[PDB]
């Protein structure tokens, strides 16, 4: 009915639970839940925008319509 | 009357549960979570019982210090913001003897099997009443443990009222 | 909607996904003690994994009783009204 | 800092001194009071499961708590000093504390009235 | 149903959302560009606030020590 | 005069409505949130004309 | 599936 | 129910105690009736002054939402006790410490009021100026009257 | 703020009261001060129905600004040259308003000396 | 801690009954037993105009214009603003303009 | 329809159309479709109802009251006069309440229609209702639930009394 | 008066010599009948009384609570028709004979022209009432309800008896007319204070006064649903009936004599508010909101104003069909559990959909929503005692708190949370029920659309 992912595939390596294994590891300690959160940081939530780039959703187009808008502005008011 | 085992188990996951509502993201708490578990860890073979009980009563002493004020609780568990949710959708089937013939004719399939169940369960209850009476000491049951059906072609002993309860999501 | 196959498949993805547990040695009547090894502490973190797996508390009292990945399934199962 | 208890927030019970203090002889209390519960669960459950009652479990301990709030009182009151006192303070105090308040503020309208100083410019709905 | 449920992974879009989405986020920002490119003294300041210390004593009347 | 007064009145027995019909006089719970919900957008639209009066 | 809906009775 | 069922005096003699705590099915030796002062308590059980919020919320109870199980002895204040009225459950803060930083923020609050009330803030400036005797008229001054001219000059 | 902190942490006595001010003559240091003018009559005020607080020596421009408003309709985005003129002239009423504070505080500043030099 | 045989048992017959029950519950395919585009869009929107609107304005007007306003100050409206050089409708009378601003 | 002299209304004053846009005006054609979609339907609907008004005219009156001697010309304890001057003061209160309610709906219309202005502008009526609600006052303040013509007038007695004797002493 | 009083006698034979089977069809079609005909009462003068004859008088007062008492029969018929079904023809015949001459005496009651007359029908009701209560009733103590019942209402009446033969001594008679015009002022005397006390006491009983109140909470929790309605709907208001008109020859005595009273009043309306939040027994609580209620009507009733007389007529009415319906709600849960115990049966929306909405609508009119006439009557007396003092603001306004709390507890703990679950035979409403409320509730909120008709003579 539901197809999961094969599970050999989450890894912890390329993620932020590696650096805890590797702060574990100093210590003598071991993470043996890490492969059960690799999930959440591989594949399309592996690249988070930062709070500024939140903030700037649709800059660009906005930014760019602002510009021929005030471009056309320009031109009208010389004419 | 709980054990020293359970109420360590219990100190436990309540430990882990008050820490990841501290911790909230992932990685932080895969962190904490393993040094934690090292400092139950440190005593595990602990076997002067005197020790260890001063080891809980300190540990639970530090917990309350260390609890979050607001820890995360699922929400279908008491005091989520689930709970009790779709009781008032709850309704007892008992209900259904009272409908209207008319309304009982809209499920003639419905209303056929659940007859079966209550003839089932007429058929029933008079081995299930004995059954508990010749398996009850004489003062009385000392715990809420009940019994299974021993027989073949009988059911365990006060059966109804879990079987045909309400659905968690009746409607 | 959950299904008994699905609730199974899922919490035996849990425990392939745990270091202590062999992968290859885990069966549905795996006993988390006799079986595979593990310790009761072990047992309270796979019960922590499973209520984040399907989003729901198991309370301490059922919770020490559920010993094999079957069992699991079974109390889910129950308590979530799945037949199938 | 130790758990300071009030009335209206307990004492977590596991930070209770008596909580591990579980001698022979509290297990024994222990199960007395286990078999005490799982009697009258017993008792009622026999009566909720079985198929032919139609009607109300009448549970005698609330029946004895809804006596005991109402009919059960003055038989067992006395008039004493604790009851007196109570009895006055509560009772006789709260009406005459009102009663000045309210003669102390009319003896004054009424004197500002009858000298034409309180102001009633637009007062004709009384 | 027309989006189905994934385990453990990024969730189906559709192209509607994601472009509806965007034009209003880009919406807003044009918005405030626009309008701060012509009412920036809503934001900045409509007009001059003069420094008092500068009045001479001529303008305000104030005689001198000796009247 | 006329015009303002009136629709700022149906604006207000509009909503009525919905409440009325509960009565079950023209009921039809197919989609009485669908009918509830039209009510409401139809009172904003007549809401707006004495706005606007005022406004100008 | 459809399931029933156990409700009291409403015919009255 | 019987009379031997129901509340009675407050217990004299141990046989008493014995009997009122069957009766209402204790343990003898958990089984306390409240002071005997003419309050008209009788021999009804003191239990603990608990609300029903702080029991097991997991148990199988008769009553789920009371928490209640059949035939055990209500507490006397049951009906305050409920889960939609007064609460024991223990606090993360103690008590005591609750009620000084409450009372402390509000009355920290209600002193720097009154500061800022005696030392307000306010800008560099004269009053505003009306035209017409400081609009006599229009703030309703009796025509056949005469206001006192207020002249306001340029600067 | 700055004028706050002289009041409330200087010398109070060399700060004007907000609430009592003016304290001096309106004609001392000014030789022949004129009258403000008032453009708008009190009937065209009561007639406009300006609020009360809105009858001040710049009713005027609100008038005009308030007529262009209703004859414009629907065209909301006009009359900002009228509104940018009551709004001008509201600004010179509070500069106004500024110079008669720092009018005050500099002759009660004078008193002050003044009152040093006959007893020193 | 693990359940007793005893245990074991009691819930895997009360498993077998609870899920015989639940799929109790499914409807056959003919329960209930009931006893016996863009232009269709315009009709709904058309016919609700005219009895949630045209119907209760005509209602309302009429009892507005014969009853509620036929009797004194039920309906009271503040008097038009009226400002430097407008014309009165009702007299014909032109109101002055305001003086000559300085410049400003 | 009603008495203008005893509901007063200004002239009212209403300003030409005097546009500055060369925008539609939405309301001239709002209003425009108001008169043509409700407004007509509405008349010819009452022009009907009118027709079928005239064809059965008839008339009510309004009741008029003879007075009567009042309760200051009738003898102590005399019921059959004092019946009569209680009646009839029993309607001059009715009557001094509506009277009081008049002034109060006067003073409520100016200052709704004087809008800004209503301060200045309905000085005159609020005059009138300082006035009659200090007479209405006089007459009628203070006699309690159980009121009547007896204490009404002891209630004046007490009040000439008063005066006469500050304008005795003055 | 005799175009009612007559017809009302004729329902004695009328239940007497119907066949067996129609006692309830017969007497609840021809008491409606008649409460149909009360509307003509309604003709009244801004001036004058309605003034039939030298025994009966009706006017603005007294209609509404004639009204409201004929209104009452048929649903008292309807209400006790299920609980008496195993009773005997012969003693289900007795029951509606008692009925029947309540209704008579009540109705001359609240029209007699001499006080007299009032009292003899004022004190005649007792004797029906105490009879439906002891025989009738289910427990053990009904019998001493109905002695508190009997006793406390005699201790009073009885010292008003001698104060009114008193005064037509004196006066020379006891028309009510006459004493409009021949009432003479009361002077400071202790023989006049002790005047003063027989004259009101009896009625201060009836209301009840807070701390002569005891029989009425043993009364309601004893009393058949029929005698339960009547008495909170209109017995109760014998007493304010009473205070209205005989204060009439007590000014201005009352000036000062009403203090202890209304000082009792306004405190014990907050104490009897505060009880019903504790209480244990769903008709004990209905029955202690009425003491609460009826404190109001004793304060407006005291202090003698215009607007305090309009809203404790408006109250006495709003309070008859509100308390009425509460006792027949409970009684609805009572006919199925057989428990009057409050926490006894819950969740009971889940099982009575229509019937928790009869709950709802009996609640908000208890709390006295605006604009029910519930509120009507509770306004206009908070307006003119803020006049007598403005500090009883403080009482009115926390007596309001309190009043939703205990309405909406009752309604929450019933019919909300999870029901119980080995009470399993809550049977669906039958229409005599539904039928039962809606005639309570409508009646009540058709109200709100004209409510001079029940505001009294000063409107
Ligand atoms: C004024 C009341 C006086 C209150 C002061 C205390 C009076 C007092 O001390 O009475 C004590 C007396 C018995 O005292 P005690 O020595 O304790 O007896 C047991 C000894 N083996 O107790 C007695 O037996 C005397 C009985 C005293 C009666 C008290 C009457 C007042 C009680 C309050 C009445 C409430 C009135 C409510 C008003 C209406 C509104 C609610
Ligand atoms: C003027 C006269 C004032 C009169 C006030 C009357 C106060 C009545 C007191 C309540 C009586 C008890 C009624 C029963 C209600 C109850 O017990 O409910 C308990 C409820 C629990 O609430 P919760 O904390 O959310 O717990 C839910 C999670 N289990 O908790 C509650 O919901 C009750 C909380 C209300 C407590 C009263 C708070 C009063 C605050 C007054 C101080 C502020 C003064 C005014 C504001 C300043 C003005 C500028
Ligand atoms: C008077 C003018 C009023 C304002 C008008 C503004 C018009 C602006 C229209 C913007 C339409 C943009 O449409 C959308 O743009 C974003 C730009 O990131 C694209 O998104 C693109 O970058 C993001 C990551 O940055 C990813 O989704 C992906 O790499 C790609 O899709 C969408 O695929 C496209 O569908
Ligand atoms: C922008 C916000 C503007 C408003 C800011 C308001 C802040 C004002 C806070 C006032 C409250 C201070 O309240 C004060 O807290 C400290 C900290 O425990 C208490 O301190 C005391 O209790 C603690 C803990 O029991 C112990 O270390 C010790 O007994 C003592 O230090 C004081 O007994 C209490 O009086
Ligand atoms: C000279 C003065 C004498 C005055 C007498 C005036 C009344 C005389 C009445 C005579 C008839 C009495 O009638 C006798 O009693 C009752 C009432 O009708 C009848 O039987 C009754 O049964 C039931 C009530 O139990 C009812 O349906 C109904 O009241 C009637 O049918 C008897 O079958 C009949 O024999
Ligand atoms: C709320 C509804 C109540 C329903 C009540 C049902 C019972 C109805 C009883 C009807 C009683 C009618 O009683 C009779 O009516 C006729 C009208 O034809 C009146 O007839 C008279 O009315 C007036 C009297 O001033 C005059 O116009 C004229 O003398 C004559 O028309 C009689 O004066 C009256 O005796
Ligand atoms: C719930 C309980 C309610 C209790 C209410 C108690 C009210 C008490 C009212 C007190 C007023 C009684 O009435 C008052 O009695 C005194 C006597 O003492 C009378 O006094 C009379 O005889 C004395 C002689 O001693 C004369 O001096 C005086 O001139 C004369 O008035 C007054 O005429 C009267 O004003
Ligand atoms: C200068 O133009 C005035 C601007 C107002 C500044 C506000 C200062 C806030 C200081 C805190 C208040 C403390 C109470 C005395």
């Amino acid at each position: 009915k539901m197809e999961l992912p094969d599970y050999k595939q989450w890894k912890i390596e390329g993620t932020p639970l590696e650096t805890v294994q590797e702060k574990l590891a100093a210590r003598g300690l071991r993470d043996p839940w890490g492969r059960n959160e690799a999930w959440r940081y591989m594949g399309g939530f592996a690249n988070n925008v930062s709070f500024v780039g939140a903030l700037l959703k649709g800059f660009k187009w906005g930014f760019a319509a602002f510009v021929v808008a005030i471009g056309a502005e320009y031109y009208l008011e010389s004419q | 009357y709980l054990t020293h085992q359970q109420k360590v188990l219990r100190l436990y996951k309540r430990a882990l549960r008050h820490l990841e509502s501290w911790c909230i993201h992932r990685d932080k708490y895969r962190y904490f979570a393993c040094l934690l578990r090292a400092r139950f860890d440190e005593h595990k073979n602990e076997k002067d019982m005197v020790k260890a009980t001063q080891l809980l009563r300190e540990a639970e002493e530090e917990f309350w210090h260390g609890q979050h004020p607001q820890p995360y609780i699922f929400p279908e568990s008491p005091g989520g913001t689930s709970y009790e949710r779709y009781e008032c959708y709850k309704v007892p089937e008992w209900c259904l003897d009272d409908w209207h013939p008319s309304e009982k004719a809209m499920y003639p399939d419905y209303f056929a099997k659940r007859e079966q169940w209550k003839k089932l369960r007429r058929e029933s209850w008079e081995r299930e009443v004995k059954q508990l009476q010749e398996e009850t000491p004489v003062g009385g049951p000392r715990t809420e443990a009940l019994p299974p059906a021993r027989k073949q072609g009988d059911l365990p002993p006060l059966w109804w009222h879990i079987v045909t309860r309400p659905r968690e999501r009746p409607m | 909607p959950l299904t008994l196959e699905g609730i199974k498949d899922r919490v035996l993805y849990v425990l392939k996904l745990y270091d202590k547990i062999d992968p290859e040695k885990l069966s549905v009547n795996s006993h988390f003690m006799k079986d595979l090894g593990l310790d009761s502490l072990d047992q309270v973190e796979i019960i922590m994994a499973m209520e984040d797996e399907f989003g729901f508390e198991i309370p301490d009292i059922d919770a020490e009783k559920l010993m094999c990945p079957q069992e699991i399934v079974d109390y889910i199962a129950d308590k979530k009204d799945v037949y199938e | 800092p130790k758990y300071e208890a009030s009335r209206l927030s307990s004492l977590p019970t596991t930070l209770d001194p008596a909580e591990y203090d579980i001698s022979s002889e509290t297990r024994k209390a222990q199960a007395e009071r286990l078999a005490i519960r799982s009697r009258l669960k017993r008792e009622y459950q026999l009566q909720y499961y079985d198929p032919s009652r139609r009607g109300v479990i009448e549970d005698p301990a609330l029946v004895r708590w809804t006596y005991a709030r109402s009919a059960n009182i003055y038989p067992n009151f006395r008039p004493n000093t604790k009851t007196s006192l109570l009895g006055a303070l509560f009772g006789i105090g709260p009406l005459v504390f009102w009663y000045y308040v309210f003669k102390t503020d009319r003896d004054r309208k009424e004197k500002l009235i009858q000298e034409g100083k309180l102001d009633r410019t637009f007062n004709i709905s009384y | 149903a027309h989006i189905e449920p994934r385990y453990r992974q990024f969730p189906q879009l559709t192209r509607s959302q994601v472009i509806q989405a965007e034009f209003f986020s880009a919406t807003m920002w044009f918005w405030i560009l626009w309008r701060f490119w012509h009412d920036s003294d809503a934001v900045l300041g409509h007009f001059p606030y003069p420094d008092p210390s500068q009045w001479t004593d001529e303008e305000l009347g104030i005689p001198p020590d000796d009247e | 005069m006329n015009m303002f007064s009136s629709l700022s009145l149906v604006t207000l027995l509009l909503l009525t409505m919905p409440i009325m019909m509960m009565s079950f006089n023209t009921y039809k719970p197919s989609n009485y949130p669908l009918y509830v919900k039209t009510a409401i957008s139809y009172a904003f639209i007549t809401s707006m004309i004495p706005t606007m009066m005022f406004i100008h | 599936k459809r399931l029933f809906i156990i409700k009291p009775s409403g015919f009255y | 129910i019987t009379k031997d069922m129901l509340p009675g005096p407050y217990p004299k003699t141990p046989e008493e105690r014995a009997a009122a705590a069957k009766k209402y099915n204790m343990r003898v030796e958990d089984y306390e009736p409240y002071p005997d002062d003419g309050t008209g308590y009788g021999d009804y059980p003191k239990l603990p002054d608990r609300s029903q919020q702080e029991r097991d919320p997991w148990y199988d109870w008769d009553h789920p939402d009371l928490r209640l199980n059949w035939g055990e002895p209500m507490h006397w204040d049951l009906d305050m006790y409920i889960r939609n009225r007064v609460d024991t459950s223990p606090t993360p803060v103690n008590w005591n410490l609750m009620c000084k930083h409450l009372f402390g923020f509000v009355a920290f609050m209600l002193f720097m009021f009154w500061v800022g009330e005696t030392y307000p803030a306010y800008q560099p400036v004269g009053p505003k100026q009306y035209p017409y005797n400081n609009l006599y008229l229009e703030r309703g001054g009796d025509p056949n009257k005469e206001p006192e001219p207020v002249v306001h000059y340029e600067i | 703020g700055a004028h706050l902190a002289r009041r409330y942490l200087g010398d109070a006595s060399v700060e004007p009261d907000p609430l009592r001010m003016p304290t001096f003559p309106p004609d001392y240091g000014f030789p022949e001060r004129k009258e403000r003018e008032m453009v708008a009559t009190q009937q065209e005020m009561n007639d406009a129905q300006l609020v009360l607080q809105q009858r001040d020596y710049c009713a005027h421009y609100l008038i005009r600004f308030l007529k262009c408003k209703r004859d414009s309709f629907p065209n909301f985005l006009a009359c900002k040259h009228e509104r940018h003129d009551w709004d001008y002239c509201e600004h010179l009423d509070y500069v106004k308003r500024m110079k008669e504070f720092e009018r005050e505080r500099r002759l009660l500043q004078r008193k002050k000396r003044r009152e040093q030099r006959e007893a020193d | 801690s693990g359940y007793t045989p005893e245990e074991k048992l009691r819930l895997q017959q009360l498993r077998e009954l609870r899920r015989r029950w639940l799929k109790d519950q499914e409807l056959s395919p003919r329960e209930p037993v009931l006893p016996p585009n863009v232009i269709y869009k315009t009709y709904r929107h058309s016919i609700f105009a005219f009895t949630h609107v045209l119907i209760p304005v005509w209602i309302i007007h009429y009892y507005l214009k014969y009853h509620v306003t036929t009797k004194p100050y039920t309906i009271v409206e503040k008097k038009p603003r009226i400002f430097p050089g407008d014309t009165i409708l009702e007299t014909g009378e032109v109101i002055p303009p305001m003086k000559e601003f300085p410049d400003q | 329809s009603w008495d203008k002299d005893v509901y007063p209304e200004p002239p009212r004053r209403t300003p030409a159309p005097s546009p500055q846009t060369s925008l539609p005006n939405p309301i001239t054609y709002l209003t425009k479709a108001f008169d043509l979609l409700v407004d007509r339907p509405v008349t010819l609907v009452r022009e009907f109802i009118e027709r079928q008004h005239a064809k059965n005219k008839y008339y009510y009156y309004h009741r008029e009251f003879r007075r009567v001697p009042d309760i200051t010309e009738c003898q102590e304890k005399d019921v059959l006069c004092m019946f009569e001057a209680e009646m009839q003061w029993r309607r001059d209160y009715k009557v001094d309440q509506e009277i009081v309610n008049i002034i109060q709906e006067r003073l409520k219309a100016c200052q709704q229609r004087e809008g800004e202005s209503h301060r200045q502008n309905c000085a005159k009526e609020l005059e009138q209702f300082t006035q009659v609600v200090k007479a209405y006052q006089d007459r009628y303040h203070d006699l309690g639930a159980h009121y009547s013509a007896r204490k009404c007038l002891a209630k004046q007695k007490q009040r000439m009394l008063a005066e006469r004797k500050a304008a005795k002493e003055a | 008066m005799l175009k009612y009083i007559i017809p009302t006698i004729m329902l004695m034979p009328l239940t007497w010599l119907s066949k067996n089977n129609m006692i309830w069809v017969n007497s609840t079609a021809h008491s409606l009948l008649i409460s149909f005909t009360s509307l003509l009462l309604m003709n009244q003068f801004g001036d004058n009384s309605l003034n039939f004859s030298l025994l009966f008088f009706s006017d603005s007062l007294s209609t509404p609570l004639l009204i409201l008492t004929m209104w009452l029969l048929p649903l008292m018929l309807m209400a006790s028709q299920h609980h008496l079904s195993k009773e005997n023809l012969t003693r289900k015949k007795l029951f509606i004979t008692m009925l029947i001459s309540l209704q008579l005496f009540l109705i001359m009651t609240f029209t007699a022209m001499e006080l007299i007359l009032f009292y003899i029908l004022f004190e005649a009701t007792l004797v029906p009432t105490l009879i439906i209560i002891t025989r009738w009733g289910n427990q053990t103590e009904r019998l001493n309800a109905g002695l508190y019942f009997l006793f406390y209402t005699l201790a009073g009446s009885l010292p008003l008896l001698v104060a009114l033969i008193y005064i037509q001594n004196t006066v020379g008679s006891l028309n009510f007319l006459m004493l409009q015009y021949w009432v003479q002022p009361v002077h400071n005397s202790w023989s006049n204070v002790f005047m003063w006390l027989a004259c009101m006491m009896a009625f201060m009983v009836k209301m009840p006064l807070y701390g002569l109140h005891l029989w009425l909470p043993k009364a309601h929790v004893e009393a058949p649903i029929a005698g339960s309605m009547v008495l909170a709907a209109v017995l109760l208001k014998l007493g304010g009936y009473g205070m209205l008109r005989i204060t009439l020859i007590l000014n201005p005595m009352t000036d000062f004599m009403a203090y202890p009273f209304i000082m009792l009043s306004l405190w014990g309306m907050i104490m009897t508010s505060s009880i019903c939040l504790r209480q244990t027994d769903l008709k004990s609580l209905i029955a202690y909101s009425s003491v609460s209620h009826m404190a109001l009507v004793i304060v407006a009733i005291l202090i003698q104003t215009p607007w305090s007389y309009m809203g404790a007529t408006a109250l006495m009415i709003a309070h008859g069909l509100t308390s009425s319906m509460l006792f027949c709600l409970a009684n609805s849960n009572y006919e199925r559990i057989h428990s009057r115990t409050m926490i006894l049966a819950r969740g009971l929306q889940t099982l009575l959909p229509l019937m928790a909405t009869w709950w709802l609508l009996a609640s908000l009119t208890n709390l006295a929503l605006p604009p029910t006439i519930n509120l009507i009557g509770e306004l206009f007396v908070v307006m003119s005692t803020f006049s007598w003092s403005n500090i009883t603001i403080i009482l009115m306004g926390v007596n309001m708190v309190i009043t939703a709390l205990y309405s909406l507890y009752m309604l929450i703990m019933t019919q909300r949370g999870k029901y119980t679950y080995h009470i399993n035979n809550i049977s669906p409403s039958f229409t005599r029920e539904n039928a039962l409320m809606s005639l309570h509730i409508l009646p009540l909120l058709l109200l709100t659309l004209n409510p001079k008709i029940i505001l009294g003579p000063l409107y």
